[PDB]
DNA sequence: AGTAATCCCCTTGGCGGTTAAAACGCGGGGGACAGCGCGTACGTGCGTTTAAGCGGTGCTAGAGCTTGCTACGACCAATTGAGCGGCCTCGGCACCGGGATTCTCCA
DNA sequence: TGGAGAATCCCGGTGCCGAGGCCGCTCAATTGGTCGTAGCAAGCTCTAGCACCGCTTAAACGCACGTACGCGCTGTCCCCCGCGTTTTAACCGCCAAGGGGATTACTCCC
């Protein structure tokens, strides 16, 4: 059997966001920003939903990376409190709030917003001055661009800011003089069309689904899956992990996926993800004695009352002979006397309460009385007896039948097997409404499977109701056998359709989760078909912009997700069109790569605004710019 | 045919004023006929089956009120 | 759900008011409390709505009140 | 004797069979409503299983007089 | 003993009209519903203690079953009057009109 | 507070139809005796219901304290009410029909 041909399972252990180590104030970046030339320093922070990044503008990566979080609390044994505002957050008590609204790229509680700014600040080791650029979501709203700025220029103090875009920047920073711009983040998917290195932010798109949202979706379907339940405590946390490590698109979705729960090779589709489990004669030979008893008390009763029922049912049949040894040679008037002092009608009715009695039996001062009730279990024991001697030549009988007519035997056990599940059909099809053999069929399918060469065990009864023919536990449980006693093969998760369902809502929005918006290759095909190519100041669109559709963002980092960008793309364009899909170089860190290296620039210094330019025009104010919003 | 609809307007009024109610949303009317109906589903299928049952081809009086007490609404008056 | 023997003695307290030294069987205390959280849980059911209805995430007495009133308890 | 077990129902057990209906959250008058309710039930069921028990002439009340007396709610 | 015509009765259907009830229009009001601020009241976590739950021992009330018979209800035939179907009438309740009292709303 | 006028009440008058009593009779309730039996009573069995002790630890309680949510407040606007107009179909009466169920005739078959 395949379970028991099979290799052992491969399976891998829940990962989750986790502390694992302090980091102190960077004071040798303070010391090299201050070493700088004049205007040729500062601060640059990535404001990422799912991570925020800083570092300075002089330096080739991030010094910090934090989630948006804080979590603040009174310890109720020590009486102080506690303050955390990153990853220094265990995820040792997770009393968390987030800086942005749920699933979205914008900034909601600034409370969160300033603790991880004061986080930034401590541990870039300012102690008291400098320039802050800052990414910022496209079309970000104009209130979260007023209470960033005057958390920056009034709380903070600092001398300059500016506002850009994340997946403009990424873009930049990888030579971007024209292409179309895809980001799929945490928060959001966007395609940008960006031409002579300028964003045209007026015809750019959002998906609403993006990295979180794919945590969030897996996670219902896990909790789907194992509806009945699951002991371990399922977190998005976790399933943001699953996603990252075991998701991929598929190349050709539906043909991958009506193939996928197939048992065979399913031991290659699956992964298996375990949470933390716990490992669990004369006390059983006392108890068991105890047990026994008590079961031979229950078969005593059993016995007790088949006995009554013996005497009973040998006391009704002796009547209802009584009458039969009147009825015949009496009148109707004598079979109906005696019938109606039974209350029957027919003599043949009680010849088949006669029998039917005999039927049952069979299966199952005072001297005179007790012999004569014993004599009545002599009765009992003479049909008792009677049926012994009916089935042991009986059944001799049909091994000469076997031996005689084999073929013609085998075709009675299919004629009789069928009827008997005709029977079976006939009840449980009715019953599954009308309730609102068993053995003779497997007795059948017996013979059947020891001599019949044309039947199979995957005919048999038991086989159509079998585990390994269904395909709920192929979903739940993958190719092998399962029990709920083992807790080490509970408490573990199979991701099966989930490895390729997850993905393709990018593709499938309505389909596949209800979005109701278009898929990421229609977004992208509607901007370079009809969008612009009807902009009347471009020129040579679509296909400059073909020549560079550029990946960005974390969320973008499947497998395959170029080529099935690449592979759509290539249906809604006009044969031959030159058609490119690029990958971003570290496609999460390069945003903060290209504002750090546009960050002091003489397009980027014209960009800055001034703490007296947003004294003079307030926060809502921007200068407008090639990587930033109107 | 649609005689639901000769359950007018007015008459779901007088009903909900004879069960106490001052201000009414014009969307109750087509819930009330919606719930009306099918009470009568159930009353008639049992009146009906009464009258099968017991073998004629009208329905009495005494049909309904067994329907309605079998339904749990005893009703008085009409025999019973 | 319930605490088996301070159920046990609630059913005695009040069986005392109809007739004295009564004995109740074993099996007859679990058909009364498997009764009783049975009614228990379907009326927290209708008061849950009440409340929703209300737009009122938690329970309050009038929602005891308009379930019971309803279903024709009082 | 016997008095104010009623208050033997307890509030945990309270909230258990309120969650269980699906309840969110719980006014702190819940409990004494509650009680008020589970006893004006449990008496009329007792009632009539203890009419089913001196009916028959018998002194413990079975799980089938209880059945009974539930069956006529 | 069967099958079809004849004849009672009671239900369904149509026609006319008349008028009382349903439909339609329109101004405005006020009640539904979204929005805001606060504050208090319910969910959470900890240390405390309380008694529910289990394993075990002892007793007797009384549930459950059998035996024996006679008091009480089932069954039938003859007797009769309490209760039902049909006819009568007069008085209670409705229905109208008109003047008197109440209630409602804008001033 | 007043007032106007509509809406609700009351008082006496009219008439019609159904409530209350009378009559004839049937047939269903009663009187009288029979006979079977079941369930009332006395008696034994042993189940299981109640009582108590001692231990364990999970379940219940009292308290600190934060913030999520119930509630009164404000503004609007839309949509349901009160009233006059238009129209349609419910109500009434009278005639038709058909159907069906009980009865009666006449023949063939037993
Ligand atoms: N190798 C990977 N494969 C797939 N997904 C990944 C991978 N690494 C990270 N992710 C996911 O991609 C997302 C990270 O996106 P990214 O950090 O670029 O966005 P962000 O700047 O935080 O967000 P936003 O711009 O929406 O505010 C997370 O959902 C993360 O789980
Ligand atoms: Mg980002």
């Amino acid at each position: 059997e395949p379970w028991k041909r099979l290799p052992p399972p491969t399976v891998y252990p829940v990962k989750e966001a986790r502390f694992e180590k302090y980091i102190p104030p960077q004071l040798d970046g303070r010391e090299r920003a201050l070493a700088q030339p004049p205007g040729q320093v500062a601060i640059v922070i990535d404001n990422g939903s799912h991570s925020v990044r800083a570092g300075w503008n002089f330096e080739d990566k991030p010094r910090l990376a934090i989630p948006p979080i804080m979590s603040k609390y009174r310890d109720r044994k020590m009486g102080k409190t506690f303050s955390f505002a990153g990853s220094d957050c265990y995820a040792a008590r997770s009393h968390i709030r987030n800086a942005f609204e749920a699933g979205t790229g914008i900034v909601s509680n600034w409370d969160v917003m300033e603790h991880v700014l004061d986080y930034v600040f401590v541990k870039l080791g300012m102690n008291e001055d400098m320039p802050i650029v800052m990414t910022e979501a496209v079309a970000n709203l104009p209130y979260s661009r007023k209470s960033m700025s005057e958390i920056i220029f009034e709380c903070y103090g600092a001398p300059s800011l500016v506002y850009g875009i994340d997946s403009l920047f990424s873009f930049r920073h990888n030579q971007g003089q024209t292409g179309l711009v895809v980001s799929s983040s945490y928060s959001a998917t966007h395609v940008i069309p960006v031409y002579n290195r300028k964003a045209l932010l007026s015809q750019a798109i959002r998906l609403n689904w993006g990295g979180w949202h794919m945590a969030e979706y897996m996670l219902k379907l896990l909790k789907l899956k194992y509806y009945t339940g699951f002991p371990g405590k399922l977190n998005s946390s976790q399933t943001e992990h699953m996603v990252r490590d075991f998701c991929y698109v598929s190349l050709d979705y539906d043909r991958e996926l009506a193939g996928y729960l197939d048992w065979t090779g399913l031991e290659d589709r699956e992964r298996i993800v375990q949470y933390p489990y716990t490992e669990e004669e004369e006390e059983l030979a006392r108890i068991a004695e105890r047990k026994k008893e008590s079961g031979r008390r229950l078969q005593e009763q059993a016995a007790k009352m088949r006995l009554e029922r013996l005497m009973k049912k040998e006391q009704e049949l002796e009547y209802y002979k009584d009458i039969q040894r009147r009825m015949q040679g009496e009148s109707k008037k004598e079979i109906k006397r005696l019938l109606d002092e039974a209350e029957l009608k027919d003599e043949a009715a009680l010849e088949r309460v006669i029998r039917d009695l005999e039927r049952s039996i069979k299966r199952a001062r005072q001297q005179r009385l007790l012999k004569s009730n014993w004599e009545a279990r002599q009765r009992a024991k003479a049909e008792k007896e009677a049926e012994k001697a009916r089935l042991a030549e009986e059944a001799r009988l049909d091994e000469e039948r076997r031996k005689n007519d084999l073929e013609g035997w085998l075709e009675e056990k299919r004629q009789l097997r069928l009827a008997k599940l005709n029977q079976l059909k006939e009840r449980e099809r009715l019953k599954a409404d009308l309730g609102n053999l068993e053995a003779a069929i497997r007795s059948l399918e017996n013979d059947l499977l020891r001599y019949d060469k044309t039947f199979s065990y995957d005919m048999t009864l038991d086989a159509q109701r079998d585990w390994s023919k269904s395909l709920l536990h192929a979903f739940r449980y993958g190719p092998r056998p399962f029990d709920p006693s083992s807790q080490a093969e509970t408490h573990r998760v199979h991701l099966n359709v989930e490895r390729i369902r997850v993905p393709e809502v990018l593709f499938q929005p309505a389909a596949i989760a209800g979005v109701d918006q278009a898929g990421l290759v229609e977004i992208a095909g509607d901007i370079l078909c009809q969008r612009l190519p009807s902009l009347p100041g471009i020129q040579d669109a679509p296909d400059a912009f073909l020549r560079d559709v550029f990946l960005t963002g974390g969320n973008t980092l499947f497998q395959n997700f170029d080529e099935r960008l690449r592979q759509g793309l290539m249906a809604l364009l006009p044969v031959g069109a030159p058609l490119r899909v690029r990958r971003a170089q570290d496609a999460i860190l390069d945003a903060w790569r290209g504002a750090a290296g546009w960050a002091c620039t003489e397009e980027a210094k014209a960009a800055w605004i001034t703490r007296e330019e947003y004294l003079e025009k307030g926060g809502e104010y921007i200068k407008e710019h090639d990587l930033g919003n109107a | 045919r649609d005689n639901i609809q000769g359950i007018t307007k007015p008459a779901i009024r007088r009903l909900a004023r004879r069960g106490g109610v001052k201000r009414i949303s014009g969307l109750i009317y087509e819930e009330t006929r919606g719930v009306l109906k099918v009470f009568l589903e159930n009353v008639i299928r049992d009146a009906v089956t009464y009258t099968e049952h017991a073998k004629r081809k009208t329905v009495t009086a005494m049909d309904v009120v067994y329907a309605l007490k079998r339904q749990g609404r005893t009703l008085y008056g009409f025999g019973g | 759900l319930i605490r088996k023997l301070p159920f046990q003695r609630l059913v005695r307290e009040i069986a005392q008011d109809f007739k004295t030294d009564l004995r109740f069987q074993s099996s007859a205390v679990m058909a009364l409390q498997e009764a009783c959280e049975a009614y228990l849980v379907g009326l927290f059911e209708d008061t849950n709505l009440c409340a929703i209805h209300a737009k009122r995430v938690t329970i309050m007495p009038k929602d005891i009140q308009l379930a019971r009133r309803i279903r024709g308890e009082r």
